[PDB]
RNA sequence: GUAUCUAGGACUACCAUGGUUGCAACGGGUAACGGGGAAUCAGGGUUCGAUUCCGGAGAGGGAGCCUGAGAAACGGCUACCACAUCUAAGGAAGGCAGCAGGCGCGUAAAUUACCCACUCCCAGCUCGGGGAGGUAGUGACGAAAAAUAACAAUACAGGACUCAUAUCCGAGGCCCUGUAAUUGGAAUGAGUACACUUUAAAUCCUUUAACAAGGACCAAUUGGAGGGCAAGUCUGGUGCCAGCAGCCGCGGUAAUUCCAGCUCCAAUAGCGUAUAUUAAAGUUGUUGCGGUUAAAACGUUCGUAGUUGAACUUGUGCUUCAUAC
């Protein structure tokens, strides 16, 4: 111990921090945790998308 | 000739079959290196042995 | 007395090497392309074979010894293979017609001991590690 | 990939296994430097071979060209840095007679032993695993830190070590809760 | 002249009668994608290099072709052919050598994971998306690092030590040295688990509160031990039997090689098997051998292709200085 080098990203202000904000890195102290996909069903969902025209409302029962 | 192959392992059929079951499980290798001087230094003074062997029982 | 020390001669001087590569009778072991021919299991390391029968071989003279040998068939090329078992006993560890792995015999392909015509040695039987069965490390499956 | 891992493989074999004349000589190295096994005896012999033949490839060249100085002195820069090479052996013909034991004298296992912290060659080499050794900011679990000559003035015990008095048992501090309690 | 984006026997027609070769051409053969490159020593190397890099190629067998700048594309289509799909029997669909799976196969090889934070890319695009790419579970293929205790008197034997006495001899002995399931002092961190950290999130590594050894535990072997080749002419058993064993050879009744135990050794988290390969091997050689006979000059002489070739074909000086002295 006694030696822990890290980093600090000192923005000027909060709204300018809201301009860059790497969200998956910001999520350690994230005030914004939304949109869990979770990256497996979505390509299956998009696979269901390519056989439906116009409406895209047959995707309810499959989740 | 393939007459009889019966006695294969005959000395495995005439064993006394004594075991070990004892004798003080050893130490690690660096500690195994440590003992290799107390039998090698002063015991072992290397006098006039007149064609003697080191690891002889008798 | 011979050897061609001319400077501009090299076009002779590697033709005259290769014209004498197969004199050195231990250098046709792969060069003629016969490893697929007659190393009696096909040029690999070992052989997942099947046991055929226990044969009654005899040792070379002046040594009247009976090495209690086995017969093997292979699923790779399908020929007749004569192998050899160590460590007296183990004929009761054979349990004939078993899927057997068989390695060589440690001379790069010749009759080694007093044992003629057997160019192999067993190391495995029945996928259950033949070596540790005399010391009883592994339990032998019977059926 | 890419570049998986370069070989650089140590554990160099002996070309003859059972020579008695090397059999007695290796154990004298363990008779002073009580190493873990014979592979580490190779490991410093692995090191000097990089010093031997490479410097020997300089000797077949003549003075004065660049590489006999450039790769020449930078060897000697590092060779006097590690502390086996003194000032009187400055030239490259003075370095090939360097024996194997000078690198062994610089070893962290015995540099704490020739210093007054260890008082035994086997009380020395056991303390590095339990990390009661500090060099100026850092504790080292590795016994093969083998020290450069400037790093002699700074080698000592740790602050989190029981010497000098940080969690002095600490298993022994629970031991007073057992026998007195 | 045609086509072709363009050279052009690319190809039609007319014309000439040629390109090629013992300086191994054309022919077949390869368990042959080239290459950057990989492994071993004194060089010269001989082996290979499927496989992250680069380049050329294929998406079952083959072949045409749309669209576009750009495929002869196959996670586009078409045929046939192979092997398999569904069907109400009228029809429709098919390539995992993309990923993870099974099946078969053979000695022979991983989760039906997570994530776009990294690196790049895609477009209308800061924003979308990418089993690219990252991470984890798998892995003794590997490479690197390094835990099996450390310290104490007595002890029990050897020695120095002081000294009696010396072909003898002991005591003051004893820094030492061993054996001590004698006695310890117990030094401790793997395990262990708060919290922490790192992360997309999580684990793991580092940090770490609480945990943590009188061993029986927190427990290393694998192979040997006649000679090569390192180290019991120990014991029991066995009697040319069973075996052993790379080779040399040991077993034929008092076994240094077998089967056990015994101790000893080896390297050590690695040992072993077999299998190809280089070194050893100056036993594939120009360096680097051999030809009297140990394996070995065509019986012969000319003789081209080969390959190697004499000599002779502008200089020492002369004077001076930088310059050693």
């Amino acid at each position: 111990g006694g030696r822990s080098t890290g980093f600090a990203l000192i923005y000027d202000t909060l709204d300018f921090a809201k301009k860059f904000e790497p969200k998956y890195r910001l999520a350690r102290h994230g005030l914004f945790e939304q949109k869990k996909q979770t990256r497996k069903q979505r390509k299956e969902r998009r696979n269901r998308m390519k056989k439906v025209r116009g409406t895209a409302k047959a995707k309810i029962g499959t989740g | 000739v393939h007459g009889s192959l019966a006695r294969a392992g005959k000395v495995k059929g005439q064993t006394p079959k004594v075991e070990k079951q004892e004798k003080k499980k050893k130490k690690t290798g660096r500690a195994k290196r440590r003992i290799q001087y107390n039998r090698r230094f002063v015991n072992f003074v290397q006098g006039f042995g007149r064609r003697r062997g080191p690891n002889a029982n008798s | 007395m011979g050897k061609p020390r001319g400077l501009r001669t090299a076009r002779k001087h590697v033709n005259h090497r290769r014209d004498q590569r197969w004199a050195d009778k231990d250098y046709k072991k792969a060069h003629l392309g016969t490893r697929w021919k007659a190393n009696p299991f096909g040029g690999a390391s070992h052989a997942k074979g099947i046991v055929l029968e226990k044969v009654g071989v005899e040792a070379k003279q002046p040594n009247s010894a009976i090495r209690k040998c086995v017969r093997v068939q292979l699923i790779k090329n399908g020929k007749k293979i004569t192998a050899f078992v160590p460590r007296d006993g183990s004929l009761n560890y054979i349990e004939e017609n078993d899927e057997v792995l068989v390695a060589g015999f440690g001379r790069k392909g010749h009759a080694v001991g007093d044992i003629p015509g057997v160019r192999f040695k067993v190391v495995k039987v029945a996928n259950v590690s033949l070596l540790a069965l005399y010391k009883e490390k592994k339990e032998r499956p019977r059926s | 990939g890419r570049i998986p891992s370069v070989f650089s493989k140590t554990y160099v074999t002996p070309r003859r296994p059972y020579e008695k004349a090397r059999l007695d000589q290796e154990l004298k190295i363990i008779g002073e430097y009580g190493l873990r096994n014979k592979r580490e005896v190779w490991r410093v012999k692995y090191a000097l071979a990089k010093i031997r033949k490479a410097a020997r490839e300089l000797l077949t060249l003549d003075e004065k060209d660049e590489k006999r100085l450039f790769q020449g002195n930078a060897l000697l820069r590092r060779l006097v840095r590690i502390g086996v090479l003194d000032e009187s052996r400055m030239k490259l013909d003075y370095v090939l007679g360097l024996k194997i034991e000078d690198f062994l004298e610089r070893r962290l296992q015995t540099q704490v032993f020739k210093l007054g912290l260890a008082k035994s060659i086997h009380h020395a080499r056991v303390l590095i695993r339990q990390r009661h050794i500090r060099v100026r900011k850092q504790v080292v679990n590795i016994p093969s830190f083998v020290v450069r000559l400037d790093s002699q003035k700074h080698i000592d015990f740790s602050l989190k070590s029981p010497f000098g008095g940080g969690r002095p048992g600490r298993v022994k501090r629970k031991n007073l809760k057992k026998n007195q309690g």
